[PDB]
């Protein structure tokens, strides 16, 4: 279980019920503001099966600030926090047509009643350097791990550099399938005997 | 490197380590030269018929006193949502709504849509704690910022960040820098600040709030500042001779 795991797939079509339940879900969707997903495709994502009790981290920008709130609620979450990442250069200087944008937003949703999470350890501002285009700061994984140490986590629309211990990463630019958790391996084989993920 | 870990280790917020042409001052001078006299009216906004404020405004800054501001009479989002802000907004106009850090980030967006605006910017007031390295039950993280949402209605420089030190307990003032950002947009000269205070009164603004100690507002005098030939100035151009 513990080492990084991933599935190259089209998240619209993967049967995510084979993955089990997660303490934390993070998504960095290609909002329709690379290839994108339509608003309806985002709404229809089977996020509700991924968790019983825990937190969702949902990166948003532009009009997805609103559309992401719609999806969050549709999927069964209440938005209880909002992280902002202040983007700096290597010298800690800060790097929408009315104002220049110094930050990215990450909505934080809760589902059910999570118990045993370390709420309040971190604050809701990240100061970190822009790495490359569309690369989120690695600090978010540390905040999430301190909030929920040792638990199962899943990232949607991640790239190879996003794979992390305790996480399963889904995205269509990953290299193949790499699954180590025996429960997931078993359910994947049953559901996908020939290893193909289509409709 | 990892300022989040550092905050966990030391209590210094990550924004404490953010660090840090020459023409954005003739603009400031033009703004200053075009500003109307400061005007202000003490009014219990809940009991006040908002329609007595005329004419319709180009910019509305709305700063309702939320309960979360008094951690250690407040307005609920129920109260705020029931304001008839669309009745005093010009068909082309802007709003800046201080929403706090909790449920107002959602309910303030409901308000903007109810009043007929679309959100076009999300301005974050990030509070440092350099001088001093309690959670809402629903909070997952320590809340160290407030949001001021900018909304636009009708058809159609700075950064969306204000960084200052967290005020002392009991201080509800928002950073005056919000006025600079607003005025730098050059949106027109009829500017309303609802729930302002004696301390926020400012040239170029009509300030309306329950705690003001004095009033000088006269609707006819105020309207006279914008009568022809000055009906459509941006607030950033020279006065008409
Ligand atoms: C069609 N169905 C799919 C699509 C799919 N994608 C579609 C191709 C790209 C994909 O491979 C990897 N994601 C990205 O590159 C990507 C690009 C931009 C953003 C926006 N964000 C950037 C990071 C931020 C924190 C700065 C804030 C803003 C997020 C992710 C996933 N994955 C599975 N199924």
């Amino acid at each position: 279980l513990f080492p990084p795991q991933w599935i190259c797939c089209d998240i619209r079509y993967l049967d995510v019920s084979i993955l089990g339940k997660f303490a934390v879900v993070m998504a960095d969707p290609p909002w329709d503001i690379y290839g994108t997903l339509t608003d309806d495709e985002m709404r229809r994502l089977n996020i509700p099966v991924l968790q019983d009790d825990g937190f969702l981290f949902l990166w948003v920008t532009g009009r997805a600030m609103e559309l992401g709130r719609e999806c969050l609620n549709l999927w069964g979450y209440e938005r209880v926090d909002e992280i902002i990442w202040v983007k700096t250069n290597q010298l800690q200087r800060i790097i929408g047509h009315w104002l220049n944008h110094g930050k990215e937003h990450c909505l934080v949703g809760v589902k059910g009643n999570p118990q045993g999470f370390n709420q309040g350890l971190d604050c809701d501002v990240i100061v970190a350097e822009v790495r490359s285009t569309s690369h989120k700061p690695d600090e978010i994984y540390g905040m999430i791990e301190r909030l929920s140490p040792g638990t199962r986590k899943i990232e949607l629309f991640g790239r190879p550099h996003n794979v992390q211990p305790n996480w399963i990463t889904l995205g269509n630019q990953l290299d193949g399938i790499h699954l180590l958790d025996p429960d997931v391996v078993a359910r994947f084989k049953q559901r996908y005997p020939d290893g193909i993920i289509s409709k | 490197n990892d300022y989040c870990q550092h905050f966990v280790d030391t209590g210094h917020r990550p924004q404490n380590f953010i660090r840090d042409r020459e023409l954005i001052r003739l603009k400031d001078e033009l703004i200053a030269k075009s500003n109307t006299p400061p005007m202000y009216l003490q009014a219990d906004i809940e009991a006040f018929d908002i329609r007595e404020l005329t004419p319709k405004f180009d910019v509305i800054l709305l700063e309702p006193p939320l309960e979360e501001y008094y951690r250690e009479k407040c307005w609920t989002w129920d109260d705020i949502m029931k304001l008839e802000i669309d009745e005093i907004a010009a068909p082309r106009s802007f709003i800046f709504l201080w929403c706090g850090s909790g449920e107002g980030l959602d309910l303030g967006r409901v308000c903007l849509r109810k009043w007929g605006y679309r959100r076009c910017e999300d301005i974050c007031w990030i509070k440092t704690n350099k001088n001093n390295p309690t959670l809402d039950p629903k909070a997952v993280f320590q809340r160290t910022k407030e949001h001021c949402l900018m909304g636009i209605k009708g058809t159609v420089v700075d950064i969306d960040l204000i960084i200052t030190e967290e005020p002392e307990i009991g201080n509800i003032e928002k950073p005056v820098e919000i006025f600079h950002i607003i005025e730098h947009f050059c949106l027109g000269r009829r500017r309303l600040h609802l729930f302002g205070r004696d301390s926020t009164i400012r040239p170029g603004w009509l300030t309306v709030g329950p705690t003001l100690t004095n009033s000088n507002y006269n609707a006819e005098t105020y309207a006279s500042y914008f009568s022809a030939p000055n009906s459509y100035l941006t607030g950033c151009t020279e006065e008409i001779e």
